[PDB]
């Protein structure tokens, strides 16, 4: 059901590939792990509610509540979103290839507009339910505000790079002292999901923007 | 072509040259030298002569100027310098040999760089050369170029008349441009200008081409106050060499002598719209518009310009021409904007803004921009000499003294600044001991300046002795009469009994200056009378 | 006092001897001493060197945009130099040439056997210097162009607009000018979207970097408050220190800055201060690590020379030499592969910078 | 009576003085000098440099055996380390290496500043080691080659009988002891012809060169007569002529020597030689043209310098270093049991000069 990663320092990685019944526990119990793994704070998570069909609404409403502290999460049944949350306010992304719809479908429309995340796929599936908002959703589906069309993408090796000031002989240590770092082997140790697909690393990036500026 | 150096004449010159910045000299002076000495070569040379006298020591300098000399002769001001350093050590007959040398050489024969060069020598030294130079007019009198040396020699001495007589004797003196100048020098410091204008205008027409014969008769014509030939002669060098900017600033300079302020503002305008001389122009342009109609114009000219030492001056002028128009504000406006433009300008006009609002008797408007000008900056003594001054002009006496006392902790020797603290005590204190002692501090600085004078008898004046304070303000009235020295004076003979002479002197001082108001307070409070 | 060192000294001159003696060639003292400056100038530190007066003459028209000759952009092409490009304002902007032309002859001589170098120094001479092109213009007839050699300056900043709301901006090389440009530029941009900008990309890749005060002023020109950079030497005049003033037509901007292998002093002086102040972001490849301002000492003999006067630090402290800036986003270059003139489909990161753009600013609302 | 260049000098003491001033680093005197006489050789000489003294002490004896190299040899050039050529029978010369090639990048540092003796230094390393270089080739782009550092066993001379008719005589390295081999193995090949063959063909290419001696003790078993090569330099000791000695196993066979533009030094000299005194001919392209001597010089101090004392002559007018030997037939290199003969165009092109060159003779 679930899986964490921490893709990079301080932007871990989860995915709901079925909402399962247990899964909220099961998604705390990841927050939890992966908040030890990355000492008490990330710069932002890459929820991945793609290519998720469905499940059972306890599951999603749930999942939803993992995130999120108040409002209504979702109703057609009015399910509310208790203030007891451990994501802590972490900048949520969430990412819908299209195939997302019901549980998946429900979570990331509540993430959404709460305006508690944002939406960075496709146009989802489309599969009565109402958002937080009073806009309906299987009636004509959600929009991700920014779409990112399912891409892969591949790096070239350059046969050379550019010689760093560090190469040169008799090159000025810095003045705060620190090992300058030298052009060595420059081999991939492993391919991380970042690179496989175009919209992992468009996610990256773009949470990676909202930490750097509006931090003031 | 060049030449190649040896093992070692290439370490001791290294050396040396390292030593030159290290402000080792010695060093450098020994290894040049010693490779003047054997390498023989004429840069080596010419660099130890010039270290050599450089540092002073002479005997060396005499051994390497003779070496360098002998190296490469052709070069003639080597042999110059050789002949001027030989006469320093008295040889008398060798520095002839290298005279006949440098002379005789029959191209560009120039003995004014010989007096140039014996102009800073002392005059023992200068009288040798002279013996040398009648020695050798004794051996070569037939050309004007030996008289023209010798007299531009016995010019540097301080006797003119022989001279004058020599180049009076010999026509080709005339005929020759540089022994006329010569003559026309001698007249100016003969104090007969009478006689240097009609031989100024014979050495123009005799030789045009000579701008500088004409440049000295217009001088010499402004020091005569013949003002209207001085600008037609100024006018016809502009038409002459328009492109010299010196020559149409001192026509618009002559024709500011002859009220023709319409020619001297366009001349000024001429040498703005050169870009040369611009800030002397400006001095001059503000000068014509506190004697012409319009200012605006003038504070553009002194607007246009950057930073500059002699615009300060100008400055000056610009401030004072703006009181007079009365936009007193749009004065202080510009003096802060140039205040902004540098700091160390801004002290400066800060010292020119208070004295010349105190010039206009605004002493509050003055007394506050000195302040500001102090709390920019309190370090400066000017400063606090100028709201010192300021102060008693209003009164603040204890302002006064303050400022007067930090001047005189910052600069002791100043003996300006001992004098007024000196003369403000015993003005305002019962006791004058301590002002009498200031004063002394003063005068052991400076006794003979009028001022320093004029206050040592005012103090003796307080204390009560009569005879040093009468002989002293008479010293300070001999160097340079004041109404403030008269009324001191009145006060020495109101102590002393002779009332008559301090009438007279008083009268005669009301006349020098009869807009003085302290000399005829004095007079009131002693005679009775406004006037005695 | 300090004694003159004279061991090393007399070393030296027995060595210079030495040389003179045994060295095949005949060699005078001037070379020897020419050869031994330039040799401690450059052995000192990788980047100091003597500058003889070709090589001061080149670095003055680099670093000041202002050069004579016919604005011209051109390549080789099957041993006929092929005009690239025509810069616009120049002789031959009004002498009607275009892109293709294929210039052949250089006053009647061929361009045919003559080096890229030979053509380029044979087309530039002395301002007002007429001069006759015979080109020919895709295959044509040859025909020949009267122009006159005259001053000109070479364009140091590029812009375009991308997207509605979103531009594109380029600074090849810092020069004295640049500043000035980028400031006009920015307001065109602004007059080209009628005020309102959302996004801008500023591409600073392969910029091997210009004179201090220019990068300075552009980075003066976005950033409003706050310390740019200063300057830390031993000499007293090194310790420099400038301010971001108010003005800024920028009108805080989101800025993405890109940063590559090839950009460096003044490249990476604007992207430390524009990252070590919140203003902008920096995504790319590494940066070529270098930080020292160098002055351009003059000599009596018309050949100045080049020294490391000092080192230099990001506003926050940090010694940039011999690190180089870590861009925030990290990415390489690299192709997509999907399951009008627009150089965001020709190009990876550029892409992806606008990407980052229009997300930022659909993450601002509406 | 010349005018002494005074201002030079004062120039460089205004220089140094300047420089200490304003540099960042506080920087003695001594490192000032030292960088000043350390480009004043370089600037001058490429291949010169200051042997200082504990680098002369090195240079006295090996410091140890175990580390060998990549056995290619250098000459600078334009400020970049050139390959002269790719010894035989070494990994760089297996590995896709072409003498002519320009090395930019050594273990990950540029070489466009530093003189080829550092480069040579880096290069060496410890056996069985990788190593990285980054080598532009006829102006195209940089490319990455990884090599392994071993100790290298040359073993000098190679003789082939490449047909019956023909031996096929080839040199790899101008070690010592050089001449001695070369002398057995026409022995040898003598032997296998019962004493008696039609032409010889020393394809001395792709060699970068060594010891003097046995250049001019091979240049001697092939000739009789005239100078093999004659030394000239400014020195008085700089003359350094030999000659030829009637002893020539050679047989007065006719002879076609190779030079393919990979060949420096010794290889040149005995090539110059061999047509100067038109005992035979060349076929292989222009050479690389290196004939500076360089010699160790000691100095007021323990210290040394390595100035080129003298450059190369062959037996006529003409100068090895100024412009190298060259071939009076230019054979562009190509590819057209199996004898070596049919793989290398050149190798074909000489057998068949000689195969030509049989029937003239006659007999």
């Amino acid at each position: 059901s679930v899986k964490s990663q921490v893709l990079e320092p301080g932007y871990a990685y989860l995915r709901i590939t079925q909402f399962q019944v247990n899964t909220g526990e099961e998604v705390v119990k990841a927050l939890n792990q992966l908040r030890k793994d990355n000492k008490g704070r990330l710069k932002g998570l890459v929820l991945d509610l793609r290519n998720n069909p469905g499940g059972v609404l306890q599951s999603a409403v749930e999942v939803a509540d993992a995130f999120l502290t108040k409002g209504l999460i979702v109703y057609t049944l009015r399910f509310s979103a208790d203030p007891a949350d451990p994501s802590d306010k972490v900048p949520l992304v969430v990412l819908i290839n299209g195939g997302s719809a019901a549980a998946a479908e429900i979570v990331a429309g509540a993430l959404q507009d709460q305006k508690r995340a944002i939406l960075m796929g496709t146009d989802s599936f489309g599969k009565l339910y109402y958002t937080p908002n009073g806009r309906s959703i299987q009636a004509q589906g959600i929009v991700p505000d920014i779409e990112v069309g399912r891409a892969k993408v591949t790096q070239e090796r350059s046969s050379f790079e550019g010689f760093k000031e560090a190469d040169l002989q008799g090159h000025l240590a810095n003045g705060n002292g620190g090992a300058d770092r030298p052009t060595g082997k420059r081999a991939a140790p492993s391919e991380r999901p970042q690179d496989s697909d175009y919209q992992l690393s468009q996610a990256l990036s773009l949470l990676k923007g909202l930490s750097v500026t509006r931090g003031n | 072509k060049y030449g190649s150096f040896s093992e070692d004449s290439l370490y001791s010159l290294l050396v040396a040259e390292l030593a030159g910045q290290r402000n080792r000299f010695d060093i450098a002076l020994s290894n040049y030298v010693v490779q003047a000495q054997k390498t023989r070569d004429p840069g080596v040379s010419e660099r130890a002569f010039r270290i050599a006298e450089y540092l002073g020591a002479d005997q060396e300098a005499l051994d390497t100027s003779l070496l360098w000399a002998r190296s490469a002769p052709d070069n003639l001001d080597a042999q110059r310098a050789a002949a001027i350093q030989l006469a320093r050590a008295g040889r008398y007959e060798e520095s002839m040999v290298y005279m006949e040398k440098v002379l005789n050489g029959q191209g560009d024969t120039h003995f004014d760089f010989l007096a140039l060069s014996a102009a800073e020598t002392d005059p023992d030294t200068r009288a040798g050369l002279l013996q040398s130079f009648d020695h050798l007019l004794k051996k070569y009198p037939n050309n004007g170029q030996l008289l023209f040396g010798k007299a531009l020699l016995l010019q540097q001495d301080g006797r003119p008349d022989e001279a004058l007589t020599l180049l009076e004797d010999n026509s080709a003196s005339r005929h020759e441009v540089a022994p006329l100048l010569l003559r026309s020098r001698l007249l100016q410091s003969m104090k007969r200008s009478d006689e240097a204008l009609p031989l100024l205008k014979a050495g123009i027409k005799e030789h045009p081409d000579d701008k500088r014969v004409r440049l000295a008769y217009a001088r010499l014509l402004v020091e005569q106050n013949r003002l209207d030939d001085a600008k037609a002669e100024f006018a016809g060098l502009v038409q002459q060499f328009p492109d010299d900017d010196d020559l149409r600033f001192s026509l618009a300079l002559v024709c500011l002598e002859a009220q023709a302020w319409d020619e001297a503002r366009i001349y000024l305008e001429e040498l703005v719209e050169r870009d040369s001389h611009v800030d002397a122009a400006h001095f001059n342009l503000g000068r014509l518009a506190e004697e012409q109609k319009d200012t605006a114009r003038a504070l553009d000219e002194y607007a246009q310009v950057g930073p500059g030492n002699d615009f300060l001056p100008a400055q000056l002028r610009q401030t004072d021409v703006l009181l007079k128009a009365g936009r007193v504000d749009e004065a202080a406006q510009r003096l802060d904007k140039a205040r902004s433009e540098q700091p160390d300008y801004a002290i400066q006009l800060y010292l020119i803004e208070a004295e010349a609002l105190s010039n206009n008797d605004q002493q509050e408007k003055a007394w506050q921009a000195i302040q500001e000008g102090l709390k920019q900056y309190p370090e400066d003594l000017n400063l606090l000499y100028t709201r010192s001054m300021l102060a008693e002009k209003r009164n603040d006496l204890a302002q006064m003294e303050k400022d007067l006392r930090f001047v005189i902790a910052r600069e002791p020797d100043n003996a300006m600044a001992l004098n007024a603290l000196g003369y403000t005590l015993a003005d305002r204190t019962t006791r004058y001991g301590e002002a009498r002692e200031l004063i002394l501090k003063a005068h052991k600085l400076n006794p003979d300046d009028p001022a320093i004078l004029d206050s040592m008898g005012w103090i003796n004046y307080r204390q009560g002795k009569l005879a040093d304070a009468e002989r002293y303000l008479r010293q300070a009235l001999q160097r340079y009469p004041d109404h403030e020295v008269a009324a001191h004076l009145g006060e020495v003979l109101w102590a002393q009994g002779r009332q008559g002479d301090a009438r007279a002197i008083w009268r005669e001082y009301l006349d020098k200056q009869p807009d003085s108001d302290v000399l005829r307070r004095t007079i009131k409070r002693l005679t009775g009378a406004e006037t005695p």
